[PDB]
């Protein structure tokens, strides 16, 4: 490869990887404790939706620039 | 209550498993553009127009924009792996 794809989709699939065995982890596992807990979680799943969509769009622009580069 | 809270952890939880299908989809796809771009190469060595092509999308994902919007995902996903 030209442009050296192996190493940056290898380290960037080993980032994806990684987070998704570890938060698989944690998303498989008084009453106001419990329904405040609750509310902490939905608050950082959804930050890490938002940082993780955010990933998926620049990954996106990326193929879209390559692809369109390739072509003119 | 705790089943609108149970719906939407359900509803975050499904959307982020998307999110993540979608992300290994694209790279996955990016086996195209290694093809795409090793066949850049090839017309590359009785065409110039492919040459400065190449050379200038090298140059984008050494130092330009592509790196920069690389570095961008990855930095991302690191920070999602540091808070866990």
């Amino acid at each position: 490869d030209v442009i050296d794809l192996f190493n940056k989709l290898g380290v960037f699939q080993a980032a994806i990887l990684m987070f998704a065995y570890m938060y698989q982890a944690q998303s498989d596992l008084n009453l106001t404790t419990t329904v405040n807990n609750s509310q902490l979680e939905i608050q950082q799943m959804s930050n890490t939706l938002n940082l993780l969509t955010s990933a998926r769009s620049d990954m996106q622009s990326l193929q879209y620039r390559t692809i369109s580069g390739i072509s003119l | 209550g705790i089943v609108s809270q149970t719906r939407n952890k359900e509803l975050l939880d499904k959307k982020i498993r998307s999110e993540i299908e979608a992300i290994k989809k694209i790279i996955a796809e990016f086996d195209v553009v290694k093809e795409s771009v090793n066949e850049l190469s090839e017309k590359a060595k009785t065409d110039p127009q492919a040459a400065e092509k190449l050379n200038k999308l090298i140059e984008g994902y050494t130092y330009g924009e592509e790196r920069k919007l690389y570095d961008s995902a990855l930095s991302k996903i690191e920070k999602l792996i540091e808070t866990l």
